[PDB]
RNA sequence: CGACUCUCGGCAACGGAUAUCUCGGCUCUCGCAUCGAUGAAGAACGUAGCGAAAUGCGAUACCUGGUGUGAAUUGCAGAA
RNA sequence: GGUGAACAGCCUCUGGCCAAUGGAACAAUGUAGGCAAGGGAAGUCGGCAAAACGGAUCCGUAACUUCGGGAAAAGGAUUG
RNA sequence: UAGGAGGGCGCGGCGGCCGAUGCAAAACCCGGGGCGCGAGCCCGGGCGGAGCGGCCGUCGGUGCAGAUCUUGGUGGUAGUAGCAAAUAUUCAAAUGAGAACUUUGAAGGCCGAAGAGGAGAAAGGUUCCAUGUGAACGGCACUUGCACAUGGGUAAGCCGA
């Protein structure tokens, strides 16, 4: 039946690890990305959920460049 | 750490305390209130005999659906009352506690009674069930804290 | 399962060192708040879902 | 008192009635009950080959008659509740049978 | 083939062949074999292990 | 004293199920110290373990009944 | 007399309200304009003498160099 | 492995278990399973449920029929 | 009653005024004494151990018994319903503070080979193995474990990809 029956065959994967963002939501037979719309060149983010556009905004990560560009910024970009 | 009810003398008594007691709160409250006021030696004779299985503690608040024995028409006529063994047992270790302490301190054993004796709920401990139709439902146990001071009896 | 691929072995490599109680000595840094490790997995209560 | 009898055990009238899958447990209960009542001790210890002896008809028959000996005997354990217990073993019957076998006390 | 050459570069020695896998923890682990030519208690207490 | 390494490890030796490893019930302070394949051999070759006789299942009612069909 | 039921009063529990706080939030205002093929945001794995997370960092890996300050770090041990 | 047409059921060997919370008692009412004198559907909306038949050998096998079936029809006998 | 208006009580600030405060503030409790028709207010006692009031003006996220109200907690219910399919257990011994549940041995039964046996694909992710263990968990119990802690373990020219 529906239900206990039918959750027991739950055997595959729809989804496996997606490689631009390390989510479970990589749709195998699609071979696209559900959350970050990869392999598209642009990322999937769309304006009726704020929640999921900051959750994977800029500043939720190392930042590992741009956080030394303000610091950069101050003495005006300089090499000696 | 100081007990609900004081020796009417502290010199010459001697308490006994536990906290967070994993074993059931009505049992051990019926327990107490058979065991009050006995002496410390009868108290041990009754209470190990009860463990045993062979004399009982009758069961006269918490007592719905308790059934009936012979063992009791002695203290509730009516004739209901358990042999509550876990928690008997804890009483036995409580007492004995009480026992060493008071001869530590120096009291007659043998003129000791039981001046005390208090059982109150503790904090719930919580733990999961499931039942029909998908639905879980609590399944918690109701510990108890037992206290007790032993006095030495007075003429 | 028995044929694994690479990047999954790796990938439980790391949820395999992130099982740990916290050290016994953390315990005692100064000003401190962390007192018991509040992400502990367990294989048979909360699957990772990878 | 260290002592050595040879009873008879009738255990047709004591296990009557019994459940099947409990015919033979309770033929040894009844036999422990049995001891005890004989030799005023609590503590019954029942010899493997009495076991294998009652057990060996399966669960659902038991032998009716049980010629055992019954021996109290001092608790040497220097822990121990009891000054004495009652060790049951299976005991060798006559080749004339049950005929007239009553208690006996061996030497 | 770079763990039998730096085998040999370091500790002076080659190996006849190795066995390589990748222990759960993380990290790779590698069996590598002597030529019965050199002993390995030799270079065990050379490096000191045993 | 438990010995359920030692029922293991010695069903695998003697090459048996483990309902057929007999471990000598006077001797299970020499069985426990006993930690290894090793030491189970060593055991056997003392003759402490011993693989127990398979169970019987003869045939011999059913030659009687075939010599009887003929 | 006593048990039970209701109750009053004292203490002890159960529980986390109320009171006092607050390296947080919210609002308003102001100053500057600075990401990316010279590889960015994000993701992953590693990285500490004893760390899992958070915080750093990239096989030079809780850092290297410079410069300033001017005697520590610190849960512990250790070269100093 | 045995019986059997048989990978049916029923018992056994290799291998694996006795893990399903235990003690006492035999009251109603239950749940699963049986048996009943005389009668055999009178119960009931309704033969619902249960009983009766059932393997195999030998004989015999009607109306009807698309001439293939009906058909294991029905009715009998034997079984160690 | 619906409804309207007037005068007041109370809460949290702001501008002023008057002060209380480690000889004990706030908050909270009382079979304490009062004041008011009433919202409420004043004092005593206690715990409590650092801040608080009263008045005029002024403002606002200001007054709870209901909304199958939100969140949290706690009762009776209630030691009650109940732990019941898969045939089955028993006796000595040992360890242990404690044994129906651990281990050994003897027995008795079950799966009966389209198996309750031996291996895999998927999926899981260290559950595998050893040593130990205060709690929790193992819907009874435990010396025990798939639980907890510390370590160990996965070798390929031929099996795969
Ligand atoms: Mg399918
Ligand atoms: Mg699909
Ligand atoms: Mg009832
Ligand atoms: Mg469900
Ligand atoms: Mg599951
Ligand atoms: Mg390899
Ligand atoms: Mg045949
Ligand atoms: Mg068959
Ligand atoms: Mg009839
Ligand atoms: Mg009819
Ligand atoms: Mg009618
Ligand atoms: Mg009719
Ligand atoms: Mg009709
Ligand atoms: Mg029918
Ligand atoms: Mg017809
Ligand atoms: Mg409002
Ligand atoms: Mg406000
Ligand atoms: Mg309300
Ligand atoms: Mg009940
Ligand atoms: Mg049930
Ligand atoms: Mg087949
Ligand atoms: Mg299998
Ligand atoms: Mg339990
Ligand atoms: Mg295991």
């Amino acid at each position: 039946t529906k239900g206990t029956g039918s959750f027991g065959k739950r055997r595959n994967k729809t989804h496996t690890l997606c490689i631009r963002c390390g989510r479970r939501s990589f749709h195998l037979q699609k071979s696209t990305c559900s959350s970050c719309g990869y392999p598209a060149a642009r990322i999937r983010k769309y304006n009726w959920s704020v929640k999921a556009i900051r959750r994977k905004t800029t500043g939720t990560g190392r930042m590992r460049y741009m956080r030394h560009v303000p610091r950069r910024f101050k003495s005006n970009f300089r090499e000696g | 750490v100081k007990y609900s009810t004081d020796p009417a003398n502290p010199t010459k008594s001697a308490k006994a305390m536990g906290r967070d007691l994993r074993v059931h709160f009505k049992n051990t409250r019926e327990t107490a209130f058979a065991l009050r006021k006995m002496s410390l030696n009868k108290a041990k004779r009754y209470l190990e005999d009860v463990l045993a299985h062979k004399q009982a503690i009758p069961f006269r608040r918490y007592c719905r659906g308790v059934g009936r024995t012979a063992q009791v028409k002695n203290r509730q006529p009516n004739g209901q009352g358990r042999w509550p063994a876990k928690s008997a047992k804890f009483v036995l270790d409580l007492l004995k506690n009480a026992e060493s302490n008071a001869e530590v301190k120096g009291l007659d054993v043998d003129a000791l009674y039981i001046s005390h004796i208090q059982v109150n709920q503790a904090q719930k401990q919580r733990r999961r069930t499931y039942r029909a139709h998908g639905r879980i439902n609590p399944y918690m146990s109701n510990p108890c804290h037992i206290e007790l001071i032993l006095s030495e009896k007075e003429e | 399962p028995s044929h694994k691929t690479f990047r999954i072995k790796q990938k439980l490599a790391k949820k395999q060192r992130q099982n740990r109680p916290i050290p016994y000595w953390i315990r005692m840094r100064t000003d401190n708040t962390i007192r018991y490790n509040a992400k502990r997995r367990h294989w048979r209560r909360t699957k990772l879902g990878f | 008192e260290v002592v050595t009898r040879e009873y008879t055990v009738n255990l047709h009238k004591r296990l009557h009635g019994c459940t099947f899958k409990k015919k033979a447990p309770n033929a040894i209960k009844e036999i422990r009950k049995f001891a005890q009542k004989a030799m005023g001790t609590n503590d019954v210890r029942i010899d493997v080959k009495l076991n294998k002896h009652i057990w060996s008809s399966g669960i659902r028959s038991v032998p009716r008659r049980v010629r055992v000996r019954i021996a109290r005997k001092r608790n040497d354990e220097e822990d121990a509740k009891e000054e004495l217990y009652s060790l049951v073993t299976v005991a060798e019957v006559p080749q004339e049978g049950l005929k007239g076998l009553g208690t006996k006390v061996v030497e | 083939k770079k763990i039998k050459a730096a085998v040999k570069k370091m500790y002076d020695i080659q190996a006849k062949k190795v066995n390589t896998l990748i222990r759960p923890d993380g990290k790779k682990k590698a069996y590598v074999k002597l030529t019965p030519d050199y002993d390995a208690l030799d270079v065990a207490n050379k490096i000191g292990i045993i | 004293v438990s010995l359920k390494l030692q029922k293991r490890l010695a069903s695998s030796v003697l090459k048996c199920g483990k309902g057929k490893v007999w471990l000598d019930p006077n001797e299970v302070n020499e069985i426990s110290m006993a930690n290894s394949r090793q030491n189970i051999r060593k055991l056997v070759k003392d003759g402490f373990i011993i693989r127990k006789p398979q169970k019987i299942h003869s045939r011999s009612r059913a030659r009687r009944a075939h010599e009887a069909k003929q």
